[PDB]
Formats: C-alpha cells, structure tokens, sequence
C-alpha cells in the first residue's frame, strides 16, 4: 500500500546540515559499521564438529534408496513397474518375472544414482511401501560401478538400515 | 626404509591438512556449495578456504550440471590445475546427469569431459553428504608413494 | 458448491472480442478466442508491426509491455509455427494473446521498433525453431553450440539429439563432437482409452 | 503477396558467391590468430566439401536461409567467439566411418 | 599492359587446374581451358588476390576469359 | 513536485490540449467510414469536456489516466504516432487479405 | 573471559540492544520428536450421502467459445494511498 524509498533531502539549517557533514569529514559511519560486527565476535560461534555432533533432520527425509521387507522374512516389492512410471529421471529400471512358487515379485532391480533427483515420488507412489527413503548420507564413492546400485543386491543391503526406516515410517501413516 | 615410509606420510598430511578449491558455480548445486561457508555446517574449521584463487587451487569441485557451452570451459581450467589434483562431482549432474541425461545439450556426468576421484550422490547435496566431499577424500589419501 | 472457479468477468471481457474485431481488417482480425478471462486473437504472418503499434499508447487499450513472446510448434497443420506475443497491460490490469501463423521457411514482420525486449526472444525462436525475422539487428545463435547443427526443439528430430557424447580422446585439447551412442530413453506408450471430455470431439 | 526471404532466384547465387568470396578470406585468420591444428590448404578443402553437399538448388527460399544460417556458422570465427579448437571443428577426425558396401558393412554389423 | 599479361598467366599456371598448353592468353575457361562452375568462382578469387583485390559479383559473370579479365582488371 | 517515471517534474496545461486537438485533424483524413476513427473520436471528445470543465485538479488528472498530469500526457505523445502510422499504413478502411486455412482447434 | 555476564554488556553497547534472541537461539520451545500421533481431518467429501461427481464437476466447462470472427479491458487499476503505519 505505497510505502516510499527516498527521505529527499532532510537537511535545511546548522543543525541537520553539520551532523550530516560530520560523517564525511570525519568517519563515524564506519565506527557504527565497526559496533555491529564487535557485538557478533562476541557472541558464541554457532559451529557443529561433524564427525562428533551431528545436523538436525526430520523423521521424514529423503536421501538413501533402500527397500523394506515384512517382519517375517519376504520381499516386500511385488514389480508393479509403479514406482518406474513416476519416476522423472527415469532412474529406477525394473524386469518382472514369476518366482516358479505363485508369488509375483523381482530379477533386476536397478537404481542408478548417475540419475535420480531424490524426488521421493516412488516413497510415495508404491502400494505397498517398499521403497522407503534411509535417513543417509554415507555413500560417496571412487567409481560409477561402486555407485550405482544394482538389482536388490545393494538395496537388501539396506536392512541394515530398516532398524531406522521402521522407526520412521511411524511419522508417515497418519501423516506428521 | 621405515625414515622414507614415515616421511611420505608427512607429504600426504600437508594435502589431509589442508585443501584449497576452486569451486564452479553454474548449478542449483552452488548454493549448498555455498552452505558450506555457512557457520552450522563449518568447512574453514578444517584447511579449506573460500578464498578460490584459480591458478593456485588444488581440488577443482564441479558442482551440478555440464552443458556442451560450458564443456570445452572446464576442460582448459583442469589443465592449468598443478599436479597434485583432485576432482569432486557434486550433485547428481556431476556425476551422470540426474535430470537433462536423455537432454542434447548435456554431457552425461563430468567422466566424459573431466576424470572424477570423489562422487557426491545427492541432488541438493545436503552440507552432512557434501562434508563426505572432504573427509572421504581426507581418507583416501594414502597413495602408498614408495619409489 | 466447493472445488470449482467462479467467473463473472467474462461477460465485461467479452467486449474487446468485439471491439478489436470491430476495426475489421482482413488485415489483421481473421479469428477470435475467448476463455477463462483470457483474449486469443490469431493474426495474419503480414501484419504484426501495425498490429503491434496498436494495443500500445491507445487511449482504448493501453499494454506498453510485452512479457513473454513463446512458438508454438505442431506438426498437424501446413502453417507448422504458431507465435504467440503474449501482452501485459499496467494501466488497465488485462492480459491479451497476439497468435501468428509460419510455414516451414517464412519471415515474419518483426517487432524490433515496437518492442525494446523482443529481439532477445526473438534470437531464441530462431536457434530452437529457425524462423527467420525480418528487419532484425544482429541475429545470433544464444542457447545452442558454436557449431550446432538443426534446430534443437523442432519435432522432426530426438530427444536425445546427434552430437550429445563428448570424448577427451587421444587428441591433446580436441572434445570429440560426432559420436552418436547414447543410454536408451524408455519412451512409454502410456495413453489412455476412452475420450474423458465432451464438447471437444469433432466429427470427420 | 509472398515473402522472398532476402533475394529473388538468381541474386540468391550471387550471395554464395559473396559468402564464398568472404569465407576464403578468413582461413587465414583462423590458424594464425586462433590455432594451427591442420593446414591452409585443407582448411580450404574443408569449404569446398561443405558446398557440394549443398547441390540441391530449387527454391530462392532454401538458399538465402542457408546464406543467413552461413552468416552466423562461419560469422562466428570471424568475431572470435569461444571455441578453443574443442569447438567450430566440422570435420570428423575421432571416428572411423565404415565403407558403403554390402559385404564390409554386413561384416561388421549394420542395419 | 605487359605486367597484366604476365602476372596473371603465371597466377593461372600456378593453379594447376588447366595445362599450360590447353590455355595459353586466349583460350576461355568457360568451354576450351575445361573449367568447372566453382572453379571459374576459385579462379577468380585466386587472380583477384595476387594483383589487387577488387572484385565485384556483377564482374564475376562478364570475366570468363583470361584475355577479358586482364582487361577488367586494368580498366 | 516529483514525478514518477523519467519524464519531466512539470505540468504543462494546455500543451495536452493542443496535442488533443491536432489528432483530431490526423484522423480526419484518409479514415472516414471506418471504426478506428469513429471510436477514438468518441474517447478523446469525452476527455476533452473533462480537460476544459477542471484546470489544474487533482481530481481531474485522476479521470482515467491514475498517475501524474506528465503521465497523462505521456500516454497521448505517441497517440500522435500511433494516429499517424495508422494514416500511412492503413488496415481501417480496406480488407482484402487471404483467409487462413481452416485449422485452429487444438 | 569466556563469562556470560560481563559479555552481554559489551555486545548491549556496541550498536543496538541485544540479550535476548540469540545467534543460535535452538535452546527452549525446540520440540523434538515433533508431536503424539494425529489424527488428519477430512474435507466436504468422505461423508456419505450427497457425494455425487454430477455436483462436484471439477473438469466440465473448459470449452472455449469463438467470438465474432467504446469498451475497456475492466475497470482502470486507481492508485492506492500511502501506508498508515509508516509514510516513509
Ligand atoms: N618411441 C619409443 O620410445 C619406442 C621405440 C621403440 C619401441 N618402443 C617400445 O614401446 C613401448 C612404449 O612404452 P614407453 O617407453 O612409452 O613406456 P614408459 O613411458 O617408459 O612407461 C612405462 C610404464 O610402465 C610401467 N612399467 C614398466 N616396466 C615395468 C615393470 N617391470 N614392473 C612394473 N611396472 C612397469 C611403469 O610404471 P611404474 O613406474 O609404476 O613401474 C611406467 O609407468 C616400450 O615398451 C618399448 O619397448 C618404444
Ligand atoms: S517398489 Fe513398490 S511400486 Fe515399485 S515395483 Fe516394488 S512394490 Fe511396486
Ligand atoms: S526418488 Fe524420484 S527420481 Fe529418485 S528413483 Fe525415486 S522416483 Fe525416481
Ligand atoms: S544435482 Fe540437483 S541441485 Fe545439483 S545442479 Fe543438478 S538439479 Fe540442480
């Protein structure tokens, strides 16, 4: 609702004018410049040591792609392709095959993090919550081989991280 | 002997030690690049400095995406890099693009133009994951320099 | 009823589908669209300067900026371009549509003396398109390579492009440009049966 | 009544010629100033097997938008823009084509 | 008169696209020297570079002999 | 007194007063059956009445124009230009251009 | 001195007050954990009875009618006043 930038000039007569001249005679400006930055040294560095503290996260994060698995054994991804038709970088390629004892489930199962923007779309687009994103960040590697996940081998991998993801998966159904 | 081993631990602690980068902007990516400046997540608290300096630089960080524009442009700044040279992709273009991979425009991951030693996974590459980005490679640093 | 918009201006903007069309150039007028509170107009390839002059300083119409300047691309009709110079005005609080038509290799009458910022838009539509402009200063090559070959929207070819890997190969200095090999793009057939809408089929 | 680009059939040609005349002119800018790379005699060479692939002349419209595209492709090293020899290399020097034949290409794997 | 006719039959030998003796001053490389539609554009340009560079493209069309575009070239 | 934009701190009456009354004889040349100067004609004549009725109004100023009297007069100075390329090329009177073909639904 | 109390004088005088909300400021009101588990509300719909998709038309009306082939746009946008809490 209009507010204005510009004072247009408010200096008249003596006394507005020389205090005015005062910070270009002399400094002042940068003595005040000088009191803002004194009061922030002072003041306790707000720093986290990584290795030993660590940065708050939220009970529903994204970052580490890992495939849970029901409480009694068995593979909890059923290869409705679901999770790859949402998928916008078309990362995550998927082939289906019977498992010879009724049970419709996975052969390939790759997840390659060359792709992938962790959007999180396939956190949300499974059924069956299958792919749950770990609360991670410890994956930096030296090769394209080491980085990009292969089928279920390095995703199964990722019960070592499920002690996590079934304890944060307590935030999503009914929602945060 | 044992005097040269123990010695070319010391060579390899004044790289540990410190590490001065010349970080690429052009990418979303640059602003967490930026967070590393920012106090909760300290980066000068180790030997890196943001002071860039790009004849002197050591570990060129390519953050984010690498157009065809900008692919001969990078490639001429590694080679003026000196010797001891390290290469960390940081955000999912870097390392074969996370969106734009199926894009004409876009080199498919940095290893095309620019060999990388340290991959950064996460598109915005969180200040947790991108420290991964110097202590992984304060880590790697072994070398096994005998002869 | 909660969920949908409500509309009441329509009828108030309706008026101008009248007005402008009330000028009647075979010229200029040709067709015109109104939906949502939003005026399409379709012009004529040979008027876009004196079609542009107004609109702009009229006591009527007062737009003065041109915010966006998009091409549309199709494949369907003969006339394969269709530029839309997409108006704001300030004065009035109203949007407007100018749609043009191009065939394959036509020069349209370009908006270089009316609009200040259309030459940069301009310069856009002929790397992603290649439709050429007449009577425009200094026309180069923005978003596409040096060396760039086609034009890199134009439907006729992939996605993927031609010249997309790029080698640091067994020459020096020399990146390597015409290898064409790439990772597969899974193009899935995904479109659904049965027609959702009425009042859009058109009998043959 | 129907736009006619920049000439009209025959002055259409003339402007090739006048785009020949300048790009011939400019291959010794482009090893002296930018890079050696090759040669003065093959760069030379390199403008002629642009033009013959460019035989199909029919239309006044087709050859002043390939004049305009011209103007722009060989303008470019002209106003020394950023190439570095990575960049505005048209010939192939990486790759090895294989022969049209029906008994090399059938051994090695195409179509 | 006689530098004209001497440098421009040296800088039309040099070229290597006819025979000395199939042109010789006369003989136009339109039908008798055996000249081609690019190479009367390459001969042209050639001449033009090794004397003084002032060629127009209206000129072009009228200099098809060797003894026309010496006198072309000295008018 | 400051104004706005870029055009001068002023408020020269009577000088948009002679810019009103001289596009009336611009239009008043080649158009005369045509709409462009049957409805500018319309628009001008009302803002004229209004113009002569209040000087020197804030009020006045105000009538369908919102900002200062220099912007109110800005927004008439190429209105001269507009009247003028509309006398040289001229769509008004004439229309004989080829209709497209039929094929605009998407 | 690394002591609180003579501390928070120094950073008062040097340009503006300070002593409360502090640079880190995460100490109290941080809820961790965030909350119990909610229950999330249900909008006009889930409700049975009166639910048709015959009401609730959401994409229906979307076709655009072709127009013909002194008015304004709307009524001219008027200049609002100056703000009441601060004129400059
Ligand atoms: N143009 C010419 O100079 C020329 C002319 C005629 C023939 N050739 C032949 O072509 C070859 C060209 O190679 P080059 O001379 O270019 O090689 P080079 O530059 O001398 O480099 C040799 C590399 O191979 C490794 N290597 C060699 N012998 C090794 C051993 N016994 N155990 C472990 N690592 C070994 C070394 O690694 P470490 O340092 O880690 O041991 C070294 O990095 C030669 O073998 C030569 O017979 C060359
Ligand atoms: S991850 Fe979920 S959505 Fe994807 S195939 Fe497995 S069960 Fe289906
Ligand atoms: S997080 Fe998004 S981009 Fe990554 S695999 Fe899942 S759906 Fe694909
Ligand atoms: S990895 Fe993500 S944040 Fe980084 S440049 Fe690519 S899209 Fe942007």
């Amino acid at each position: 609702t209009y507010k204005y930038v510009n004072l247009r000039e408010p200096s008249m007569d003596m006394k507005s004018v020389t205090d005015r001249a005062a910070q270009t005679l002399l400094w002042t400006e940068l003595i005040r410049g000088l009191g803002m930055t004194l009061s922030y040294l002072f003041r306790e560095p707000a720093t986290i040591n990584y290795p030993f503290e660590k940065g708050p996260l939220s009970p529903r994060f994204r970052g580490e792609h890992a495939l849970r698995r029901y409480p009694s054994g068995e593979e909890r991804c059923i290869a409705c392709k679901l999770c790859e038709a949402v998928c916008p970088a078309q990362a995550i390629t998927i082939e289906a095959e019977p498992r010879a004892d009724g049970s419709r489930r996975t052969t390939r199962y790759d997840i390659d993090m060359t792709k992938c923007i962790y959007c999180g779309f396939c956190q949300e687009a499974c059924p069956v919550d299958a792919i749950v994103e770990g609360p991670n960040f410890e994956f930096s590697t030296e090769t394209h081989e080491e980085l990009l996940y292969n089928k279920e081998k390095l995703l199964n991998n990722g019960d070592k991280w499920e002690a996590e993801i079934a304890a944060n998966i307590q935030a999503d159904y009914l929602y945060r | 002997e044992y005097v040269v081993a123990k010695l070319d631990d010391l060579i390899n602690w004044a790289r540990r030690s410190s590490l001065w980068p010349m970080t690429f902007g052009l990418a979303c990516c640059a602003v967490e690049m930026m967070h590393m400046a920012a106090p909760r997540y300290d980066m000068d608290r180790f030997g890196v400095v943001f002071r860039a300096s790009p004849r002197q630089s050591d570990v060129m960080i390519v953050a984010g995406t690498l157009t065809n524009k900008m692919a001969p442009a990078l490639r001429k700044v590694y080679d003026q890099m000196p010797e001891p040279r390290y290469v960390v992709s940081m955000g999912s273009c870097a390392n074969g693009g996370g969106y734009y991979h199926y894009s004409y425009s876009v080199v498919r991951g940095c290893d095309r133009i620019v060999p990388v030693d340290i991959y950064v996974p996460g598109c915005p590459p969180t200040a947790e994951a991108l420290l991964y980005g110097i202590l992984q490679l304060q880590k790697k640093i072994k070398r096994e320099k005998r002869l | 009823t909660v969920r949908p918009r409500n509309d009441v201006a329509h009828k108030q903007l309706s008026a101008f589908g009248e007005y402008v069309a009330e000028i009647l150039p075979k010229y200029v007028q040709q067709v015109q669209v109104s939906c949502f509170n939003e005026l399409e107009i379709c012009i004529h390839p040979d008027g876009v300067i004196p079609v542009l002059t107004f609109l702009r300083d009229h006591s009527n119409a007062q737009f003065k900026s041109l915010a966006d300047l998009t091409a549309v691309d199709i494949p369907t009709r003969q006339n394969r371009f269709e530029i839309v110079y997409n108006l704001l005005s300030l004065r009035f609080n109203s949007r407007i549509r100018v749609k043009t038509y191009t065939d394959e290799l036509t020069p349209i009458e370009s908006s270089v003396p009316v609009y200040k910022a259309a030459n940069w838009y301009e310069r856009e539509i002929w790397d992603m398109f290649g439709v050429f402009f007449a009577n425009h200063p200094d026309l180069r090559r923005i978003l596409t390579d040096y060396g760039f070959e086609g034009h890199p929207f134009r439907k006729d070819f992939p996605l993927s492009g031609y010249v997309e890997l790029r080698y640091d190969d067994e020459v020096k200095r020399v990146v390597a440009e015409p290898v064409e090999l790439a990772q597969e793009f899974r193009k899935f057939d995904l479109n659904s049966p049965w027609e959702a809408f009425p009042a859009y089929r058109q009998p043959p | 009544v129907k736009p006619i680009f920049s000439r009209d059939m025959n002055e259409a040609k003339r402007r090739v010629r006048e785009l020949y005349r300048a790009w011939y002119r400019e291959v010794p800018n482009t090893v002296h100033l930018f890079q050696l790379d090759i040669s003065v005699k093959q760069g030379r060479d390199k403008v002629r097997e642009m033009f013959k692939k460019n035989a199909h002349i029919t239309d006044p419209r087709v050859v002043d938008l390939l004049v305009i595209k011209g103007k722009m492709e060989l303008e470019e090293t002209i106003k020394v823009w950023k190439q570095r020899t990575h960049v505005m290399r048209f010939f192939h020097e990486t790759e090895a084509p294989r022969p049209k034949d029906f008994l090399s290409k059938f051994y090695v794997g195409h179509d | 008169l006689e530098g004209i006719k001497d440098r421009v039959l040296y800088v039309l030998k040099l070229y290597d696209k006819i025979d000395p003796e199939k042109l010789s001053v006369n003989s136009h490389f339109m039908k008798d020297l055996g000249l081609d539609s690019l190479d009367q554009v390459e001969i042209i340009m050639a001449m033009e570079d090794e004397f003084g560079f002032e060629i127009p493209d209206i000129d072009a069309e009228k200099l098809m002999c060797p003894q026309e575009i010496v006198d072309y070239i000295a008018d | 007194t400051g104004l706005v934009g870029l055009a001068v701190c002023e408020t020269p009456h009577e000088r948009l007063k002679i810019l009103y009354t001289k596009i009336l004889d611009v239009l008043g040349h080649i158009p005369k059956n045509a709409a462009y100067r049957k409805y500018t004609e319309q628009i001008t004549n009302e803002k004229l009445s209004m113009v002569k009725a209040e000087p020197d109004v804030k009020k006045l100023e105000e009538r369908l124009q919102g900002g200062q009297i220099e912007e109110v007069i800005l927004q008439a100075e190429n209105e001269l230009s507009l009247a003028r390329k509309m006398i040289q090329w001229k769509p008004w009177e004439p229309l004989v251009e080829e209709p497209p073909a039929s094929q605009w639904k998407w | 001195a690394s002591a609180t109390r003579f501390i928070q004088w120094l950073r008062n005088w040097a340009s503006g007050r300070d002593l409360q909300a502090k640079l880190q400021l995460r100490y109290q009101e941080i809820s961790k954990r965030t909350q119990p588990p909610p229950k999330l509300p249900v909008g006009p719909s889930h409700k049975l009875s009166n639910n048709y998709y015959c009401t609730r038309d959401g994409r229906r009306e979307a076709m655009p009618p072709s127009i013909v082939m002194a008015v304004s746009p709307a009524p001219p946008i008027k200049r609002w006043e100056l703000s009441q809490d601060e004129p400059y």
